[PDB]
């Protein structure tokens, strides 16, 4: 990740130039992980088997939060393909004058 | 490398947040880019002739 | 200064008579070896070296034990008592200890010898065999540790501060960095740093009828291994121990010890060996931990 | 020492499929995979076509039962495949691993003998030609390992078929042993 | 432009507000939009004055 | 003028912390066998001797392990530091050295001895054993070697000089021999006089997404055995290591290091061991070599 | 080889009473290897199995 910024549970957070290490012939999920009590680095990265997000609320409890954002599939050599996780807006009433969907609704 | 933003400070030198710093995590929040802004007029501007205050 | 060699009946335990075999009347001297013996599994084609897997081996620890009574009947009283006392517990716990260190090792009796060559008083010269279970473990004392707020300072710090309505300004270096956080005591790290094998842990538990254990993460805040209970009253202590020679789970409550084992939670519990990362309390006010890992040479 | 490539069985279930979309735009069958692990082979037995004894070795890696070893060797074996045409092919032993012990030494099987393990063939098949019994052994549809094509010399099994004892059903094995005695080739 | 200043170097211009002029004085003024680029939503009651 | 005997935990690696068992607080003394033993299978028919393979094996090697510290907890310091740094290795190098010869070899911990016989501020005499992976090898700095043109003569190159219009003339053994090449600085020979086993070479990659790696010849100027990577971007350079028991092939960019076994090319990597011909570069830019040739008896 | 003549890669040489070893059984395929950096012998002669120019 050359420069890539994320917000996780609300903490803002860059990736320069930090690289996470994969596994071969697999689709590989791609994690921030954030714990609170390691003041010195906060978060770390981890490339994992499955989708591991974990919904922990760091901002009002203790633990780890884990949050899946990248999904890395590889073959034996190298990348295959990259798609990221999708990034929900939880809204209650929207006025506005004009949208473009390019999915669905 | 990761450089951690929104994290307290012990020793008040750990995590310095800087305005280009906050200036991205801004635009991610509205879901802007560098060709589009986000503009809010309290009070009315003012046309006198050639000019817009 | 010198070395100090002690017998444990039951180390980590509350019934555990120490035998000061170094100071005491019965005396352990000469130990026959204290290291190490490996195989490496080394196979070599056409001059080149291959190496395998090192099976790391331990040897028998034999001691030349001394009695020093005050008469015959003295003597014979000693002997009677220590190999007795060692042939109660399954096994004996000996602590080797240094102006540097302090470790432990959970010996077996092997062989003893006993015969009628007696010196003054009918004192005893005789032959004391051990057979290792773990030879070298450490008995530390596991904490939690506590998150504190950085303090607040005028210019450093994010506050609307100064002429109203307040202002925080954006400097190269100095800008803004947040204080801490609202109720910072909510952040308790039980630290793990290095892989441990058995542990001695007394739980209390907070709410009856809500699991409660402890649970294990690891560096990236999975879940690994949970000792979980689930009670019908709130026990005064949940005793769990690890040790997988006299390993042992009982919520006391008053005088009355139960047993928890088929009330544990089976599916959570996956290992014994606990791995580098974090542990977390599940439904517990308050917890104190005896750590014991390893050590192959000290 | 000698190299080893160790690859998962060849299950002509997966490889038999032609999936594979090939540079210039056209459908191939699948390509064999890369080797899982780089290990090395020592205190080995090993034979070039299998015709008496079975090979063995104690391989660096922890091999299992069903694994292809591919045994490597820094020279190169010309082929005759047609009456002028030779090519540049490398000096390989491919084995199966039937059985791996305690101390990790692996019993390999000659990829081809355990390739023709449990198929039949008539007496209907053993009338025609030498070719139309290896073109029939040889098949990726019916074998139990995958196979992507035989190379063989016209002259040799251009003769007729040797005659089977009481025109019974025999083995893909017992026909294979009856004919290379016969063409003198393994 | 759409000038990346907050990582690179560079003048970033960007157009708010449009402004139709006489010789005399102003007519009329027309703001740019305001685009709020977004991956998924999850509404509950939404108003279109313009068109989707 | 004497011998050096060291002890190292990781030759060829940045980690290596060397024990300096001649002059150091830790000392080696009286090596029990530096020789070898071969089984030559000599079958014999009718009293005529016919000899099959000779089998060179080596024997484990036992030294007089003795400390020098200044008091107890010294000496203790000593025993735990020497024989841990051994264990956190899988293997550990030694250095034979002399006047003559700087040999090494991989050692493998075989025992270690540890007993209450201390001389004097607790000293310690100790032995310790140890198993042969490989036994005496070279570690040399593998180099290129440049081609440089020879003078121009007159009379003796090929040059048309002297009275106009130039002339050479073709003489009996003197004649014409060429001066030279142009751009003769394009020549660079990779020579492998002997035969060796494995080697750290440092690779320095030039264009991305091209097999980047070295490839072997041998004298007649074929390919037995190449190592080659097809990488995505350009790494800062590619680490690769023969070693049978610690083999690494990474590909470093920046300060981050990913692994390069998957993209390595299988069926070009025919052998570890390089014979007498010359190694070329495939997309390389620079190279930096390490090699290690094996020695019997030494 | 008596006396042959050979043009490689356009430089000149001769094989005056060069003998070349062979496999039995076997089709042989002589070669002539020019290697510019062996500045005393810079050809040599191999017999191979298949032709490997
Ligand atoms: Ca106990
Ligand atoms: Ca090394």
């Amino acid at each position: 990740y050359t420069n890539t910024s994320i917000i996780a549970g609300g903490r803002y957070f860059e990736l320069l130039n930090e690289t996470v290490a994969l596994k071969g012939d697999s689709v590989n999920y791609i994690h921030a992980n954030i714990d609170l009590t390691q003041t010195a680095n906060p978060v770390s990265l981890s490339a994992e088997t499955a989708n591991n997000s974990n919904g922990v609320d760091i901002n009002n409890g203790s633990g780890v939060l884990k949050v899946c954002f990248d999904i890395v599939t590889t073959s034996g050599t190298g990348v295959t393909s990259t798609k990221p996780i999708v990034q929900t807006s939880t809204l209650d009433s929207i006025s506005v004058n004009d949208m473009t969907v390019s999915g669905s609704i | 490398t990761i450089k951690n933003f929104t994290f307290f400070s012990p020793n008040s030198t750990e995590f310095p947040v800087g305005s280009n710093n906050d200036g991205k995590l801004y635009m991610m929040l509205t879901g802007m880019d560098y060709r589009t802004i986000r503009r809010k007029d309290w009070s009315s501007p003012l046309n006198t002739a050639l000019n817009v205050q | 200064m010198v070395r100090q060699y002690k017998i444990h009946t039951n180390l980590d335990g509350t019934d555990d008579k120490v035998w000061d075999v170094t100071n005491g009347k019965v005396r352990f001297y000469q130990p026959s070896n204290l290291g190490l013996q490996s195989t490496n599994n080394i196979w070599q084609s056409n001059g080149i070296g291959v190496m395998g897997t090192r099976s790391i081996t331990q040897p028998q620890i034999e001691f030349k034990l001394e009695t020093f009574g005050e008469s015959l009947e003295e003597n014979y009283q000693l002997m009677k008592d220590f190999v007795n006392d060692i042939l109660s517990k399954k096994f004996v716990t000996l602590e080797y200890q240094t102006e540097i260190f302090q470790v432990y090792a959970d010996l077996a009796l092997a062989d003893v010898t006993k015969t009628e060559g007696y010196g003054k008083n009918g004192t005893f010269s005789e032959k004391i065999t051990f057979d290792i279970i773990t030879k070298w473990y450490t008995y530390e004392n596991l904490t939690f540790d506590k998150i504190q707020n950085g303090k607040v300072i005028a210019g450093m710090s994010k506050i609307y501060g100064g002429t109203a309505p307040g202002n925080y300004k954006y400097i190269k270096g100095t800008s803004y960095t947040y204080y801490g956080e609202s109720d910072i005591d909510r952040l308790s790290r039980w630290d793990i740093k290095e892989e441990i094998f058995s542990f001695m842990g007394i739980l209390y538990p907070k709410l009856p009828k809500t699991p409660a254990g402890v649970r294990f993460l690891d560096d990236i805040g999975n879940e690994y291994t949970a000792i979980v209970f689930k009670t019908e009253q709130v026990q005064d202590y949940i005793l769990i121990n690890t040790d997988v020679n006299d390993e042992t789970y009982q919520g006391w409550k008053g005088t009355t010890a139960l047993n928890l084992f088929p009330v544990m939670d089976f599916e959570r519990y996956r290992t014994r060996i606990i791995e580098k990362g974090q542990m977390e309390l599940i439904n517990l006010s308050k917890a104190e931990f005896k750590i014991k890992r390893k050590a192959d040479f000290v | 020492m000698l190299e080893a490539n160790v690859y998962d069985n060849f299950n002509p279930n997966y490889y038999n499929i032609s999936d594979f979309s090939m540079p210039n735009g056209k459908k191939e069958k699948r390509g064999l995979p890369i080797p899982k692990a780089r290990c090395q082979v020592i205190n080995y037995e090993l034979w070039e076509t299998g015709y008496l004894y079975t090979s063995s070795a104690t391989l660096t890696v922890s091999v299992e039962v069903g694994d292809i070893v591919q045994i490597l060797f820094p020279e190169v074996v010309p082929i005759e495949e047609a009456l002028g045409k030779k090519k540049k092919l490398n000096l390989d032993m491919v084995y199966l691993v039937t059985d791996v012990d305690e101390s990790n030494k692996a019993t390999l099987k000659n990829y081809f003998w355990a390739m023709i393990e449990s198929l039949d063939v008539p007496n209907a098949i053993t009338k025609t030609t030498n070719f139309a019994i290896i073109d029939y052994l040889i098949d990726p549809n019916k074998n139990n390992l995958m196979s992507y094509g035989y190379f063989f010399n016209s002259s040799i099994f251009a003769g007729k078929a040797t005659i089977n004892r009481k025109a019974e059903t025999s083995s893909a094995h017992d026909v294979a042993k009856r004919i290379f005695s016969k063409v003198q080739f393994q």
